[PDB]
RNA sequence: CCGAGGGUAGGGCCCGUGACUGGGGCGAAGUCGUAACAAGGUAGCUGUACCGGAAGGUGCGGCUGGAU
RNA sequence: UGGGAGAGGGUGGUGGAAUUCCCGGAGUAGCGGUGAAAUGCGCAGAUACCGGGAGGAACGCCGAUGGCGAAGGCAGCCACCUGGUCCACCCGUGACGCUGAGGCGCGAAAGCGUGGGGAGCAAACCGGAUUAGAUACCCGGGUAGUCCACGCCCUAAACG
RNA sequence: CGAUGUCGGCUCGUCGCAUCCUGGGGCUGAAGAAGGUCCCAAGGGUUGGGCUGUUCGCCCAUUAAAGCGGCACGCGAGCUG
RNA sequence: GAAUGCCGGCAUGAGUAACGAUAAAGAGGGUGAGAAUCCCUCUCGCCGUAAGCCCAAGGGUUCCUACGCAAUGGUCGUCAGCGUAGGGUUAGGCGGGACCUAAGGUGAAGCCGAAAGGCGUAGCCGAAGGGCAGCCGGUUAAUAUUCCGGCCCUUCCCGCAGGUGCGAUGGGGGGACGCUCUAGGCUAGGGGGACCGGAGCCAUGGACGAGCCCGGCCAGAAGCGCAGGGUGGGAGGUAGGCAAAUCCGCCUCCCAACAAGCUCUGCGUGGUGGGGAAGCCCGGGUGACAACCCCCCGAAGCCAGGGAGCCAAGAAAAGCCUCUAAGCACAACCUGCGGGAACCCGUACCGCAAACCGACACAGGUGGGCGGGUGCAAGAGCACUCAGGCGCGCGGGAGAACCCUCGCCAAGGAACUCUGCAAGUUGGCCCCGUAACUUCGGGAGAAGGGGUGCUCCCUGGGGUGAUGAGCCCCGGGGAGCCGCAGUGAACAGGCUCUGGCGACUGUUUACCAAAAACACAGCUCUCUGCGAACUCGUAAGAGGAGGUAUAGGGAGCGACGCUUGCCCGGUGCCGGAAGGUCAAGGGGAGGGGUGCAAGCCCCGAACCGAAGCCCCGGUGAACGGCGGCCGUAACUAUAACGGUCCUAAGGUAGCGAAAUUCCUUGUCGGGUAAGUUCCGACCUGCACGAAAAGCGUAACGACCGGAGCGCUGUCUCGGCGAGGGACCCGGUGAAAUUGAACUGGCCGUGAAGAUGCGGCCUACCCGUGGCAGGACGAAAAGACCCCGUGGAGCUUUACUGCAGCC
RNA sequence: GAGCUAGCCCUGGCCAGGGUGAAGCUGGGGUGAGACCCAGUGGAGGCCCGAACCGGUGGGGGAUGCAAACCCCUCGGAUGA
């Protein structure tokens, strides 16, 4: 339920804010926290490799369990929803029956007190965590293990799920959140339910200073710069393309299509996104 | 206005310095260079 | 003190007038097509929406004040 | 108080037929379409046939000159929530009634905003025909829209 | 071209006369008044404003008149820009 | 003898400009060979959120004293940050190290690279962050939380005593954190006192006073008091905290819970130890047995790790506490007391500046803290002042032009000019009041107006206190007084109407452009399924991201409103298991060289054989493109209509003489006395037009047009006045430039613009203050232009390669 | 060579005073319940005025400068990109 301002500065006509409702505890879990190092887009070398990086809040980062084969069959309780800055979801810190205490990407509709468990034999209900071989056909899902074992890579941003379509030998069929359609195996732990914090999406950041503030720098048209810099540069005033639409490095930008050819994976990714 | 040395004592030891030279070898041949010149210093006197 | 009025500044209502512009009414014998009245030769009408020199056409839903 | 009939409304589920697309199989020279044709699709293997899959929308028969709602309107099936209505009994209140300027709520389609969805259909638009022309009628394509959620619009041959 | 700063304006003048005005004339299709045309004449004079960077020109209000040209399109070691 | 040659020397300009903020000087007395310039005194002026005081950096003896004045000091010099000499910096508690970690750096393991080297978890290094024990006063010419005095404290070693399962680089807790707003109670600091202490003073008309003037405190251990912070206690279970664990976590139960209890800070008190003014006398002495008390204001600091709200969600590690493992339990550790031990480096001085960065004793630049009082609504603003510090290291006269900075101006009021450029006007607070339009916030300080000082009287609430007085903070009513004038000085918007552009706040060409440019939220296209795409790197490795399609990259457009048409023939990208072409390679019809031959060696047709290209489709918020001629209506004119040529398709809506219109000052209308600009229209748009977006849009703008009101020295049209210069005298003393010069006008001549040639004319010798016509004056080997088979940046369907990709 | 300058990373510091008065909250009204209205409270914002601080708009001065970018007046931002 994204919040709205009355227009009492220009850029408050705007700007929206989450409406925070589902957060019920404000700070975090002193024993999963760590420094987040910061990087300015600047690799090893120093060297910018991410234009247009840096100047964003401090934030500490949130270990996240995601990989919930950790702990098979241990019930945990779900203590509080909190807020993370270093992902577009919430999440839910657990305590375990075992005593120990983990945050998991908090799904749509997991309610504080609630308890979830993972493993081959968990209850099919939001929060739980089973191989995708025992979660049945059509069940929403979140949380994707894109191998087994190597840990939830699929369906992480706040909204997304995929969806079990089918099975096939040792893999079973999902929708991705793109709308692509891959075998991922059986194997692979997967949480019930879709991300939570779905009205993400609606948010108007509204004026510039909140960009700055995801540590987001000013982007720069290549049209607006020289040749020195860009394909796009120079030209005695505005000027249109003039040359197919190009990259600060000469390729492609309307098209061209990027994904490797010979690569392994295209023999379990069965149709390509669309839409 | 502001001119261009701003002189800094730590600065100037860790850029400079005898060490830093050491370290690297263009360095070494700077100081192999100025040994052979004969020059007294062969780095930028700094207190420490 | 109040005070006819005069002066300054800002509003409100009305009347006249204005390059140009919008449609409307009227005008014995102008140009273009033929939309409606017969199933008017694609039944018509309709609210809305998009399109077209023009009447109009098409979509969606509605009416019979439609015929055989 | 005791019963009743009903596509009355809202929410959640869910079933089969059909179209379209995808995959596999089998097969070959046309298919489609019309007044006739053409554009279009098809030896890069279409149409016609079988099996598998995905997805959206609408619910055949029953179905009626039928039923329900104040109107607009409402039709597969199931459950829950909920309104109006009739009948019987002749039990209770004792005129507590009628209408209703304003107000308030509802209000087909189209349309608008923000998301989502998109199979079929189809304004606009493209092409093929027709014609003197054909910014039409017919044919091949096709985008909004049609569908969902929330918020607007408040019109009608909203008619008996 | 081992640099002769380039428009206009401002300021400051000064000169030529093919004279705009003032002074003197001849002719007139010069009644008078007012003109036209040419001759002589450079002593002095030759306004303020609107528009445009403008020169120029048009317009407003006047005037005896609102002259035309030269001085490195006079004048940036004088100003402006 | 020339190279704008090189190095050096010395001239010219010239006793010329200048002597470095216009805060400002005068005198008397000393010293000395010499004094505007050094010292002393009195007078005057300037700073005082500093031009005062204290830290840090940087500087490196500049510090103090004695003796000096050649040079350095923009003059002088007896003086000095200068010369010579001597002296001066004292720490267990201040800062840093023997403690911790941040980015980052380095780096056992390990990885990669022709070499050099590049990476890299741990670990180590790394601080203005964490952690950690000293406050007040006195003393020196010069150091002081350092020496001394007083009162406090930390660690280490050893011992005694009591207590305890002791023990860790391992487990846990804690350390531990944002922004904005903020409560209670305090402290710093400040104001007043008719009270306390004080040398004194009565002036010039009055005052011997509840007179004036000066001062009225600081540190402090335990204890106590006040105000805060921090923390639930017991028991049972236990599979998690990479061994163990009585710790922590989770579960359950009981009690205690705005508490309490315990614990820790801050403040007050506190044994005691200090300090202690004006004035007078000579830094010292007195004052002085100094007094040291009461009221009020009161922090941005303290209690603090306090509270609340918000989204952008806010370091680490050690110290410390707890747990247990080896081990050891004669040890060890905890507590208390006692004795002993306690190292290294800094410490002078400058420090918004004459000692630092700017070549200079340079109007520039330089981070942190303190920064008093009064009045002005507030304040760190402004004026004046305290403490403290200064008068800016050339002066003295004069009272021209001209220049700078400043004051005033009759009548007019933008007539100035490219332009109201500049300068006026306005100007704070309180009250009254306020338009189109709007996205409902705004526009707004719209506009426009009234009030504003002082005195007396009555009166309201708040803080302090006691509920009163007093102090204190905001006021309310009435009656008066004076002046030209009451925010009486200083600080402090001119306003309006209407266009263009860009939504907005932001950003930029350091040092000629601040804008309409860039950015910006927002919109769209497109790539990307994660060992992502993309970027940097030879690689390893990184960034992306400890992210995962509501995410990440690339591109265009640029809030928002209403919208974004037609063309896919060419180029791009996307799709296409066919066909055509196609390299190495496969294949080997069929030849050739040599040898006696076996053979050895060479050429080689068909055919098979990728990507790419051809070919077939798709695609515009991909590159892009969106016609011509002729005819036609019952006045004329003009063409809804028609004919035909062509194209991939012929520009839709909206807008239009425009930031775009050549003809052009188009035409008409508005404003004006008059309008090449402006505004509104028209449309034959040289040459608008729909995300290089089209048309609009409230608000916003040191943007750029046009207009009006207000007001003016902008102007008619100039006048006067002020100071700093210019000028004269004393001191110090440059510069570019310069073939040499004994360097006039005209008319001519001359390489075509002559001081220098010809002919005339004019003209005694030399300076000072001024003006700029000439010396084709200076400056800079023209930056425009061309030339050079000169250079560089940039582009592409130029050529030819390379990385990268297939 | 990043002791200037540009960006970023780590860790600290600074922003007098005045004004405007968003949400929320409380209460009152309102209704079937509501939406909503009103008052108080509250203290938001690339909000407003203005020092420090950061700038550099216009003009004047300076131009062998005090200065190889300075000075005076004026002007922009000043809780934020
Ligand atoms: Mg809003
Ligand atoms: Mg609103
Ligand atoms: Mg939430
Ligand atoms: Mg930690
Ligand atoms: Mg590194
Ligand atoms: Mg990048
Ligand atoms: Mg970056
Ligand atoms: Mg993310
Ligand atoms: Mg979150
Ligand atoms: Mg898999
Ligand atoms: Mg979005
Ligand atoms: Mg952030
Ligand atoms: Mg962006
Ligand atoms: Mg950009
Ligand atoms: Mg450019
Ligand atoms: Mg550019
Ligand atoms: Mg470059
Ligand atoms: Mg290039
Ligand atoms: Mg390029
Ligand atoms: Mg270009
Ligand atoms: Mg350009
Ligand atoms: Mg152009
Ligand atoms: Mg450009
Ligand atoms: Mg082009
Ligand atoms: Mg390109
Ligand atoms: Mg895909
Ligand atoms: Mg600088
Ligand atoms: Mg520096
Ligand atoms: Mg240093
Ligand atoms: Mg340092
Ligand atoms: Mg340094
Ligand atoms: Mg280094
Ligand atoms: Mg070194
Ligand atoms: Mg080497
Ligand atoms: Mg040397
Ligand atoms: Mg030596
Ligand atoms: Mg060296
Ligand atoms: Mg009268
Ligand atoms: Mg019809
Ligand atoms: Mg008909
Ligand atoms: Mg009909
Ligand atoms: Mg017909
Ligand atoms: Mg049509
Ligand atoms: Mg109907
Ligand atoms: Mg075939
Ligand atoms: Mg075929
Ligand atoms: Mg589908
Ligand atoms: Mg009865
Ligand atoms: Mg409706
Ligand atoms: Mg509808
Ligand atoms: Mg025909
Ligand atoms: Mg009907
Ligand atoms: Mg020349
Ligand atoms: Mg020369
Ligand atoms: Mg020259
Ligand atoms: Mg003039
Ligand atoms: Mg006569
Ligand atoms: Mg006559
Ligand atoms: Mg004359
Ligand atoms: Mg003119
Ligand atoms: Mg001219
Ligand atoms: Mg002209
Ligand atoms: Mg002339
Ligand atoms: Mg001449
Ligand atoms: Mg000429
Ligand atoms: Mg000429
Ligand atoms: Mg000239
Ligand atoms: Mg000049
Ligand atoms: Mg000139
Ligand atoms: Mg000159
Ligand atoms: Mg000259
Ligand atoms: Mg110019
Ligand atoms: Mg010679
Ligand atoms: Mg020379
Ligand atoms: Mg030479
Ligand atoms: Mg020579
Ligand atoms: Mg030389
Ligand atoms: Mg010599
Ligand atoms: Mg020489
Ligand atoms: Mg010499
Ligand atoms: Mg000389
Ligand atoms: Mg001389
Ligand atoms: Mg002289
Ligand atoms: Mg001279
Ligand atoms: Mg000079
Ligand atoms: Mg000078
Ligand atoms: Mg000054
Ligand atoms: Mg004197
Ligand atoms: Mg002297
Ligand atoms: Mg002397
Ligand atoms: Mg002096
Ligand atoms: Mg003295
Ligand atoms: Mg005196
Ligand atoms: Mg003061
Ligand atoms: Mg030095
Ligand atoms: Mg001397
Ligand atoms: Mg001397
Ligand atoms: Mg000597
Ligand atoms: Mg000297
Ligand atoms: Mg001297
Ligand atoms: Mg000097
Ligand atoms: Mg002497
Ligand atoms: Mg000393
Ligand atoms: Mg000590
Ligand atoms: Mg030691
Ligand atoms: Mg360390
Ligand atoms: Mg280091
Ligand atoms: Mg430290
Ligand atoms: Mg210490
Ligand atoms: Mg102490
Ligand atoms: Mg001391
Ligand atoms: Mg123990
Ligand atoms: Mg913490
Ligand atoms: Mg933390
Ligand atoms: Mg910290
Ligand atoms: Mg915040
Ligand atoms: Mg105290
Ligand atoms: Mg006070
Ligand atoms: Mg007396
Ligand atoms: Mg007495
Ligand atoms: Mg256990
Ligand atoms: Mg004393
Ligand atoms: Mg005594
Ligand atoms: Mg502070
Ligand atoms: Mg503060
Ligand atoms: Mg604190
Ligand atoms: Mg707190
Ligand atoms: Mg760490
Ligand atoms: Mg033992
Ligand atoms: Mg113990
Ligand atoms: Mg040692
Ligand atoms: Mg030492
Ligand atoms: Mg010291
Ligand atoms: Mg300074
Ligand atoms: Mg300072
Ligand atoms: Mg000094
Ligand atoms: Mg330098
Ligand atoms: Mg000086
Ligand atoms: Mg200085
Ligand atoms: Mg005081
Ligand atoms: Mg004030
Ligand atoms: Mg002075
Ligand atoms: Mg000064
Ligand atoms: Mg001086
Ligand atoms: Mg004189
Ligand atoms: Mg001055
Ligand atoms: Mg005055
Ligand atoms: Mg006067
Ligand atoms: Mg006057
Ligand atoms: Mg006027
Ligand atoms: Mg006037
Ligand atoms: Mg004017
Ligand atoms: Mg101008
Ligand atoms: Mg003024
Ligand atoms: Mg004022
Ligand atoms: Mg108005
Ligand atoms: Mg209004
Ligand atoms: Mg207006
Ligand atoms: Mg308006
Ligand atoms: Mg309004
Ligand atoms: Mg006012
Ligand atoms: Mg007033
Ligand atoms: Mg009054
Ligand atoms: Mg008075
Ligand atoms: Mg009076
Ligand atoms: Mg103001
Ligand atoms: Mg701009
Ligand atoms: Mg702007
Ligand atoms: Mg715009
Ligand atoms: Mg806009
Ligand atoms: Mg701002
Ligand atoms: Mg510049
Ligand atoms: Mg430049
Ligand atoms: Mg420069
Ligand atoms: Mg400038
Ligand atoms: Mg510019
Ligand atoms: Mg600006
Ligand atoms: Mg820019
Ligand atoms: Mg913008
Ligand atoms: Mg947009
Ligand atoms: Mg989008
Ligand atoms: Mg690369
Ligand atoms: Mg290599
Ligand atoms: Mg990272
Ligand atoms: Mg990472
Ligand atoms: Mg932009
Ligand atoms: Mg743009
Ligand atoms: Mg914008
Ligand atoms: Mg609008
Ligand atoms: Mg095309
Ligand atoms: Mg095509
Ligand atoms: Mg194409
Ligand atoms: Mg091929
Ligand atoms: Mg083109
Ligand atoms: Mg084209
Ligand atoms: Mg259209
Ligand atoms: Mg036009
Ligand atoms: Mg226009
Ligand atoms: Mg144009
Ligand atoms: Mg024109
Ligand atoms: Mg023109
Ligand atoms: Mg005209
Ligand atoms: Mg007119
Ligand atoms: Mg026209
Ligand atoms: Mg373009
Ligand atoms: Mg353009
Ligand atoms: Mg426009
Ligand atoms: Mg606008
Ligand atoms: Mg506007
Ligand atoms: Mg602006
Ligand atoms: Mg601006
Ligand atoms: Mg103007
Ligand atoms: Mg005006
Ligand atoms: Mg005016
Ligand atoms: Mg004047
Ligand atoms: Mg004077
Ligand atoms: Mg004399
Ligand atoms: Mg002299
Ligand atoms: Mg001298
Ligand atoms: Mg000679
Ligand atoms: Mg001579
Ligand atoms: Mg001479
Ligand atoms: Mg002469
Ligand atoms: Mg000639
Ligand atoms: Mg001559
Ligand atoms: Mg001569
Ligand atoms: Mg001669
Ligand atoms: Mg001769
Ligand atoms: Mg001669
Ligand atoms: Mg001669
Ligand atoms: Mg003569
Ligand atoms: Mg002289
Ligand atoms: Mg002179
Ligand atoms: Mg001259
Ligand atoms: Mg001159
Ligand atoms: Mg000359
Ligand atoms: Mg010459
Ligand atoms: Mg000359
Ligand atoms: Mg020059
Ligand atoms: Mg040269
Ligand atoms: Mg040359
Ligand atoms: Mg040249
Ligand atoms: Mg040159
Ligand atoms: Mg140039
Ligand atoms: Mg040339
Ligand atoms: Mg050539
Ligand atoms: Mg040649
Ligand atoms: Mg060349
Ligand atoms: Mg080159
Ligand atoms: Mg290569
Ligand atoms: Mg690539
Ligand atoms: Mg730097
Ligand atoms: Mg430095
Ligand atoms: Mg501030
Ligand atoms: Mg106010
Ligand atoms: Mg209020
Ligand atoms: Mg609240
Ligand atoms: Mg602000
Ligand atoms: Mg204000
Ligand atoms: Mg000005
Ligand atoms: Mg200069
Ligand atoms: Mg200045
Ligand atoms: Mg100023
Ligand atoms: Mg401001
Ligand atoms: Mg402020």
């Amino acid at each position: 339920a994204v919040k709205k301002f009355k227009p009492y500065t220009p850029s408050r006509r705007f700007m929206t804010v989450a409406d925070f409702s589902e957060i019920t505890k404000t700070e975090p879990e002193k024993s999963l926290v760590k420094p987040l190092k910061k990087t300015g887009g600047r690799n090893n070398q120093g060297r910018i490799t991410v234009r247009f990086r840096g100047g964003g809040h401090k934030r500490l980062y949130r270990i996240i369990d995601f990989k919930r084969w950790d702990k098979v069959g241990i019930p945990a309780k779900v203590a509080a929803i909190e807020y993370d800055p270093n992902r577009s979801a919430r999440i839910a810190l657990l305590h375990y029956v075992d005593g120990e205490k983990r945050y998991i990407i908090a799904p749509d509709g997991l309610q504080v007190g609630q308890q979830v468990v993972a493993g081959p034999d968990a209850p099919i209900q939001v929060g739980n965590a089973l191989p995708l071989r025992f979660i049945p056909v059509g069940t929403v899902v979140h949380a994707v293990e894109l191998e087994p074992k190597k840990g939830a890579k699929l369906a992480r941003a706040a909204g997304t799920s995929a969806q079990i379509q089918g099975r096939e030998g040792d893999y079973v069929i999902l929708r991705l959140p793109s709308g692509e359609l891959r075998k991922v195996h059986g194997e692979c732990y997967a949480t019930v339910g879709a991300v939570g914090n779905a009205d993400h999406k609606n948010i108007v950041l509204g004026k510039a200073g909140r960009s700055r503030w995801l540590g987001r720098r000013p982007h720069v048209r290549g049209a607006a710069m020289n040749p020195v810099d860009h394909p796009h540069g120079g030209g005695e005033g505005r000027a249109p393309r003039g040359r197919p639409p190009a990259s600060p490095w000469g390729w492609q930008t309307k098209g061209l299509k990027t994904r490797k050819r010979r690569k392994p994976s295209s023999r379990f990714i069965i149709a390509r996104r669309k839409k | 206005m502001k001119r261009t040395w701003q002189p800094n004592r730590r600065k100037r030891a860790k850029t400079h310095g005898f060490r830093a030279r050491m370290r690297t070898p263009g360095g070494r041949k700077v100081l192999k260079r100025r040994r052979q010149k004969g020059r007294w210093r062969l780095t930028p006197a700094v207190r420490k």
